[PDB]
């Protein structure tokens, strides 16, 4: 084939691999929590309604998202 | 004994850097002969 | 947890080390240290940025 | 000159003065006023010959009579000219001199000769330190070094009796003084009293260095130069350029320091300078021989006058510029051209096009022979003259000599053997070599201008191989597997795909046709469309008799398209092939039978009539492409706003507080690919099914004929994909970070694309084009490793003579089966014999060539796994048998004798990796039976509870689905003790449901139904005060170590299970009583108190990615260990506990009686998924993650890990949707595990701790076994390609590839007589590769040797 056509099959693969990385990285489905998992604190149940299985409250969510910006 | 750290961490990691060598190395030489010497022994 | 790292303590063995860490098995010097440090980024001569 | 091996070793000086014509003496070249070269410099005529052909320097003696007689006045031997090629001069070095190579190789040659670290040598060699040689017996050691005031005292110590040097002069005293045979006996004493493992084992390995040095046929001193030869002067020439001006090699500048520093210090000496002096003209001396040598290894070149470093002896031969990768293989090719391809419809597939020109300059010689054969110029000259004119008859005796005559077209990365094909010719006006379409294909060549090159094959062997081997017509099999090649692309298959179907009311709907004859004429003449749905007579010929072909007409009920298709098919195919869509797979797949069932020439034959066919009626259907084609769905802007919505959904949420910004940006990022997949099926549901017409009646609607839509229904270009970005939405750009950025692109192309949103494409485009450039630029690493591992490897036996084969089944993941039976016992020859169910039968004999007929019965009886014969276990002494690798070619027999199939089978699994994605690339608790089935486990360890249920008792019980047939179905793998439903062996109703147990937790139940107590279970020693404390659920949980006292180590976790009254029932079968005892976290919940069920939780125990890429494969066979390395069991027995956390707890595992006493130390911070009172069986999963292949290998056996290496290169593969069959795998496998090692020499010569090859071990004991004696026991090892190539027994082949230094330096000292026979050897050497044809010329050689 083309030096073009190659070129766009590696990029369906890259963008297909990141849209399947960021739809595996949404919950939507599970049991409810009815409370933090770290925590203890509850889950409102409007944030429960929003992600069905939300295992964080939105503090330690935003806290752990926060500390794995450094990759760590 | 260090510069033999830097030996099981080149082992390991897979690679170095003239950074981490020149951490490692042993110091008060520095002549940069003796330095291309060790770096040419590492490789 | 730096300064639990950092082994010198004041002015002159801070500058001691750098002095040593530059040129290898130079003897340490008050004088030496002092115009070491302040050429490595702070005179006219070796350091300018445009 | 049909020598023999070829042999390398040292230097001898003797030898370098026998080498000579003449000592070199002064640094001059030439003569810088006539230009004749001075004597005697570099240059000469009397050292190295006289300048012209047979004529003198001052030219006495200028006449071919005269040959051989020196000149008086010049000495010149008046000879060739090209006898200046091959003379050696030499040089006197004043003092000696260090060869570098035997100084700096990396391990000292020197060092690890004479006993003695590097550094001292060093200060021998550059005058740091003094060393004595040979000092007598007063006080100092042999080797014992010095320095200068210590040697300045031992002076007036010991100024006698005292012998100490330093220079090179130290060296070669130490050396020579050296005597050999001391030191091996030396060293065998040593060997017999210091009982030290260590100590011994490298006084042992430098006795196998003496004795190595011994049994050559060196001398140790030789490695310290005196005499050092000059290259000749034709080597490294000083060629005039035109203004004066010279263009010398580098050489010359080197050896002209060499030269003035040697006379340098000859002046030196006759003065008698002080020693400062001649010290530093020593070392000036030895700085510039070490760079004459390899000018690396010293520490700094010495650049010329560029600042480029001048290139050296030992540079000549190395890199991808020396003679042996530059110069050995890769040669420029005389006969030869190339042009821009083309694309040349017209032809049948066996003949290439070609240029009336090209043909008049590859074949002047052909025509000139031809020319004066014919009479039409009596001398050459005339026909040259005539021929240059382009005259009238030349062209008609250039196409008497192109009659049969195959050229050789290549394109320029020739990756698999297909690559490379010959093609008759056919002289074409033009410049274009029209080349034929459906090869392009193979050749992966569009037309956009690429350059295929035409060679000629001179000879007439090579004509016939041209022919017969390399001929268009007779490879169309892919030699990676057996489908056919010649796949029709893209007009061709979409000209089908608009012929072979249907709309719904066309002119001559219904009526019946006498025949596709009247099909055709009916079309032509125009009075019914090409497609429009029609009864005709078809005769379709079965041949299901041995050879026969049953005529039988019927009325198939078909189009005009599909019948007029039927004209072209051959006889022995059956008319429901072409009845069809005939897509592309489905075209493909009508060639894939025609092979299968009529041979070659048919299917040749009849890939030409489709193509032909194909261009035809492509021409004919106009199938153009308009902007009115790509149909927007009306209902696009409506899921936009819907979509768009609920993003103002997420964005209030998110300024409400209730999602953190990663959560809406991922629930962003989900509903915009929602939005996308909803878009691009609406638009192909507008697409598809759109075309509503109407026959006779209402309406009704059918598959449509928008151009695009059949451009990406046929296969012919492009999918649903590039249909969604043409019309419906275009996704979501992915910057090149890899993070998908969150603004979609709501636009499409027939749309336009505002600003933002074409730059924001920008991003992935240009990722894609900057690893498509990296990727053309690095395409063929994996097939150049694979081919150095497993090259010289040729089919060189009839039949091994085996029964041992691989058992084949087909693959099941845990659901529908991946890959059936027919595809990996397609080729492959049986090992024992194959028996129907009942045995009933002797159904195939163990010899019989699985060609589709045995596939056919095989798939008749239902044969459930057939124990193939397989390529590594073949007992052939360098080589593969005859049958053993079975059949695959791009033919469809057996494998022939000697056809190199190491190559090929490194090809076979290169060119698809060019199919594959470079980077890297990773994909990401009850049992359900799928259909109808009988179940069956195996290793199944089931106890019958008082509850009913099933439960497993043993860790590797697997769930598979068999049918009243027998075949396999399904399999499952069960968990420890999931809960069993239905029988063992019995009948189970589709869809349903059999097996649950607990997902993350690990139940303990029992064994048999007994009360129960407690033993060593002290809360703060032993257990816990843990609860469900609202439920009062006392859990006594095992203490860990960290919480169990330093006693409380000492103490044992424990279960104690009492019978009626307080003792202890022995375990059904065993002894040890009833009672589990539990580890660390063995949490328990019930207590003392209560008689168990089988089946009770007495504890609660908690607890794949695949990469694709080709570094995947690439890391398989390099057999790197992973990461978290599966542990695994080393003893069949008893499973126990150690020495309890020293870092690491230690395991200890028990077999019944024998040498039990194996304990292993595992990192504590991983689970260990064993029992504490089992038996775990050798190779059994004690931890989990990837298991090493070298604890494959070792554990369980050969078939064990290279089932496992072909399963797992298959999945890198087929996960990509790329078929190659599994000999190619498996014979690189052959090639990995090669080496071996020795547990018990016993009646055999090797060292114990040795390792050594298989074939050589394996003939060794083979004999001697064979004899009364007793074998050895070897234990199989298992290199990566990149170290299993490494060691070779030819050195001219390992100095290809490997670095070359080392390579040379080591035969060097070894004085290994390297034979020839490999491929690399030949093909440099340049004689007859012993691969293809050339076999039977090696095996004439073979039988010239040996009597
Ligand atoms: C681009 C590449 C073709 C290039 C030749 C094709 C061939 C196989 C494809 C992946 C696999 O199917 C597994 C998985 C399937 C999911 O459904 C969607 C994601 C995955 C990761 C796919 C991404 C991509 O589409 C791949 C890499
Ligand atoms: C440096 C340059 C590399 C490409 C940039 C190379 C490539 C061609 C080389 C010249 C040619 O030989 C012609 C000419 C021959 C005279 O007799 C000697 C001088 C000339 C000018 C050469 C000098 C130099 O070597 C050139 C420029
Ligand atoms: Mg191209
Ligand atoms: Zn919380
Ligand atoms: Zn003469
Ligand atoms: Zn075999």
């Amino acid at each position: 084939s083309d030096e073009a056509d190659e070129a766009y099959s590696v990029t369906e693969q890259l963008t297909m691999t990141g849209i399947n990385r960021i739809r595996q990285k949404i919950n939507a489905h599970g049991i409810p929590v009815y409370l933090c998992e770290a925590c203890g604190n509850p889950i409102p149940e409007a944030r429960r309604k929003i992600f069905p299985g939300v295992t964080l409250c939105v503090e330690c969510q935003a806290y752990q998202e926060r500390q794995r910006k450094h990759y760590a | 004994s260090q510069l033999k750290l830097l030996v099981t961490r080149g082992k390991e990691q897979g690679y170095l850097t003239y950074a981490e060598v020149n951490d490692h190395l042993p110091e008060d030489i520095v002549d940069s002969d003796q330095i291309e010497d060790i770096i040419q022994m590492i490789n | 947890e730096t300064l639990r790292v950092d082994p010198t303590n004041d002015r002159l063995s801070a500058l001691v080390e750098i002095y040593r860490m530059m040129r290898p098995g130079e003897p340490p010097t008050r004088e030496a240290a002092e115009s070491l440090f302040e050429n490595l980024f702070f005179s006219e001569d070796r350091y300018d940025l445009s | 000159e049909e020598f023999d091996a070829i042999k390398i070793a040292l230097a001898s000086p003797d030898m370098i003065r026998s080498w000579s014509f003449g000592e070199v003496k002064k640094p001059e070249t030439i003569n810088y006023r006539t230009f004749k070269p001075e004597r005697d410099g570099l240059f000469c005529a009397r050292i190295f010959g006289p300048v012209k052909d047979y004529e003198c320097l001052c030219g006495k003696y200028k006449r071919l009579k005269h040959r051989g007689v020196i000149c008086e006045k010049c000495g010149v031997e008046v000879t060739q000219t090209k006898v200046r090629r091959e003379r050696m001069g030499h040089i006197e070095l004043a003092s000696p001199t260090a060869h570098i190579w035997f100084l700096k190789s990396l391990p000292s040659r020197i060092g690890l000769l004479l006993d003695m670290p590097l550094r001292d040598i060093e200060r021998v060699l550059y005058f740091e330190s003094y060393v004595v040689i040979e000092g007598g017996m007063t006080n100092l050691e042999r080797q014992q070094i010095l320095t200068e005031e210590q040697y300045l005292d031992a002076l007036e110590e010991f100024g006698d009796e005292f012998d100490a040097k330093m220079g090179a002069e130290a060296i070669q005293a130490l050396l020579k003084s050296m005597d050999l045979e001391q030191e091996c006996e030396q060293l065998r004493e040593e060997l017999n009293e210091t009982n030290s493992e260590t100590k011994r084992k490298k006084l042992t390995k430098r006795i196998k260095l003496l004795e190595a040095f011994v049994q050559s046929g060196n001398k140790p001193e030789w490695m310290i130069l005196t005499v050092l030869p000059v290259l000749p002067p034709d080597l490294r020439p000083l060629v005039p350029l035109d203004g004066g001006r010279f263009a010398t090699s580098d050489l010359n500048d080197l050896y002209r320091r060499v030269i003035n520093r040697n006379n340098r210090l000859k002046r030196l000496l006759d003065l008698a300078a002080p020693d400062i002096i001649v010290r530093n003209e020593k070392r000036m001396l030895q700085e510039a021989v070490d760079a004459l040598l390899d000018n690396g290894r010293r520490g700094r070149a010495i650049t010329g006058s560029n600042k480029r470093p001048l290139k050296s002896l030992a540079d000549m031969i190395k890199g991808k510029q020396g003679r042996f990768r530059q110069n050995l293989l890769g040669k420029r090719v005389d006969y030869s051209g190339r042009s821009v391809i083309t694309v040349g419809p017209y032809l049948r597939l066996h003949q290439c096009g070609l240029p009336k020109k090209m043909a008049l300059e590859l074949f002047k010689p052909f025509i000139y022979g031809k020319l004066e054969l014919r009479g039409l110029a009596t001398t050459i000259k005339a026909a040259k003259k005539m021929v240059e004119r382009e005259e009238a008859v030349v062209w008609d005796i250039l196409d008497e000599v192109i009659r049969e005559h195959p050229v050789l077209l290549n394109r320029a990365p020739t990756l698999h053997r297909l690559g490379i094909q010959a093609f008759e010719p056919v002289l074409i006006e033009g410049k274009a070599i029209q080349l034929h379409p459906l090869v392009c294909a193979a050749y992966n060549a569009d037309f956009d201008g690429d350059q295929m090159a035409v060679h000629v094959p001179l000879t007439l062997e090579a004509q016939l191989e041209a022919r017969a081997l390399m001929m268009s017509t007779n490879n169309i099999l892919s030699p990676a597997n057996g489908e056919p090649i010649i796949v029709p692309s893209q007009d061709v298959v979409l000209g089908l795909y608009y012929m072979t179907r249907d709309c719904v009311n066309a002119k001559g709907e219904g009526m019946v046709l006498t025949g596709p004859k009247e099909a055709e004429r009916l079309y032509r003449s125009g009075l019914a469309s090409l497609h429009a749905r029609v009864k005709v007579r078809i005769t379709e010929y079965e041949k299901d008799a041995n050879g026969e072909l049953v005529a039988k007409t019927s009325l198939k009920d078909t189009t005009v398209g599909r019948a007029i298709l039927w004209m072209i098919v051959p006889k022995g195919l059956p008319y429901s092939i072409v009845n069809q869509a005939l897509g592309k797979k489905a075209i493909s797949k009508m060639l894939n039978t025609c092979y299968r069932i009529l041979g070659l020439k048919p299917t040749v034959i009849f890939a030409d009539q489709i193509m032909y066919t194909g261009f035809a009626y492509a021409a004919r259907s106009g199938a153009s492409v308009g902007i009115d084609d790509m149909v927007i769905p009306e209902k696009k802007h409506e899921i936009i706003s819907e979509a768009e919505a609920e993003v103002a959904e997420i964005q209030e949420q998110f300024q409400s507080g209730l999602v953190t910004a990663g959560e809406r940006y991922n629930k962003v990022i989900d509903i915009w690919a929602a939005a996308n997949d909803r878009v691009s099926k609406a638009m192909m549901d507008n697409l598809q099914t759109e075309t509503v017409i109407n026959r006779d009646g209402q309406e009704e609607k059918q598959v449509s004929f928008n151009s695009i839509y059949m451009m990406a229904d046929s296969g012919a270009r492009g999918s649903a994909a590039q249909i969604r970005q043409l019309a419906g939405m275009r996704g979501l750009m992915a910057k090149p970070d890899g993070s998908i950025i969150e603004t979609p692109i709501t636009a499409n192309f027939r749309e336009g694309l505002n600003v933002l949103q074409y730059f924001i494409s920008t991003h992935g485009a240009r990722k894609g084009l900057a690893d498509t450039a990296l990727k053309t630029a690095n395409s063929g690493y994996l097939t150049r490793r694979l081919v150095d591992v497993a090259q010289d490897l040729v089919v060189t036996e009839d039949d091994c003579g085996t029964h041992e084969g691989i058992m084949m089944t087909p693959v099941i993941e845990g659901g529908d089966v991946k890959e059936p039976l027919r595809d990996r016992v397609l080729g492959r020859v049986t090992a024992e014999d194959v028996l129907k169910p009942g045995t009933a039968d002797i159904l195939v004999p163990r010899n019989t060539l699985l060609h589709e007929q045995w596939c056919d019965l095989l798939e008749e009886n239902s044969v459930d796994a057939v124990k193939v014969r397989s390529v590594v276990s073949c007992d052939t002494d360098f080589g593969v048998c005859a049958h053993c690798y079975g059949r695959d070619l791009a033919r469809g027999h057996i494998i022939n004798k000697g056809e190199a199939i190491g190559v090929i089978a490194a090809q076979s699994i290169g060119e698809p990796g060019t199919q594959l994605t470079m980077r890297t690339f990773h994909i990401g608790s009850s049992i359900q039976v799928k259909n109808k089935g009988s179940i069956k486990l195996s290793n199944v360890k089931s106890v019958v509870n008082s509850s009913g249920k099933l439960v497993i008792t043993s860790r590797n019980t697997e769930l598979k689905l068999i049918d009243e047939f027998g075949r396999t179905k399904e399999s499952y793998k069960v968990p420890y003790g999931a809960v069993l439903a239905k029988g063992d062996g019995e009948q189970v109703a589709g869809g349903e449901t059999v097996a649950n147990w607990d997902p993350h937790t690990m139940p303990v139940i029992t064994e048999v139904s007994g009360f129960v107590r407690f033993t060593d279970m002290i809360d703060g020693q032993t257990i816990t005060r843990q609860t469900d404390e609202l439920t009062g659920l006392s859990s006594l949980v095992v203490l860990d170590s960290a919480e169990r006292t330093a006693g409380g180590k000492d103490l044992r976790p424990a279960l104690k299970i009492v019978d009626a009254q307080g003792n202890d029932v022995l375990i059904p079968g065993t002894d040890m009583p009833a009672q589990y005892f539990l580890p660390g976290k063995a949490i328990v919940q019930l207590e003392d108190g209560v008689q168990i069920s089988s089946g009770d939780t007495l504890a609660r125990i908690p607890q794949k990615d695949i990469t694709g890429g080709l570094p995947r494969v690439a890391d398989l066979f390099e057999a790197r260990r992973p990461k978290e390395p599966a542990i695994l069991a080393e003893i069949s027995g008893i499973v126990s506990f150690g020495k309890e956390t020293k870092g690491k707890r230690r395991l200890v595992i028990t077999p019944v009686d024998g040498s039990d006493p194996y304990e292993e130390m595992i990192p504590k911070w991983r689970q260990l998924n064993v029992f504490e009172g089992e038996r775990v069986e050798r190779g059994d999963v004690i931890s989990d993650g990837p298991e090493a292949p070298h604890d494959i290998l070792r554990l369980r056996g050969v078939h064990a890990v290279t089932r496992y290496i072909v399963n797992e290169v298959q999945d890198v593969y087929r996960l990509q949707g790329v078929k190659i069959n599994d000999k190619h795998i498996e014979v690189i496998v052959r090639q990995m595990l090669r080496k071996a090692t020795i547990v018990n020499a016993g009646s055999s010569d090797f060292l114990e701790g040795e390792q050594v090859e298989y074939s050589r071990v394996k003939i060794a004991n083979r004999e001697l076994e064979a004899n009364g004696k007793v074998g050895a026991t070897y234990s199989r090892d298992l290199l990566g390609i990149t170290k299993a190539s490494l060691a070779t027994e030819s050195f001219i082949s390992a100095a290809s590839f490997q670095e070359t230094t080392r390579v040379l330096t080591e035969a060097a000292v070894a004085g290994k007589r390297d034979e020839l026979r490999g491929l690399k050897e030949n093909v440099i050497v340049g004689r007859l590769i012993p691969a293809g044809t050339g076999y039977a010329y090696h095996q004439d050689r073979m039988r010239r040797r040996a009597a």
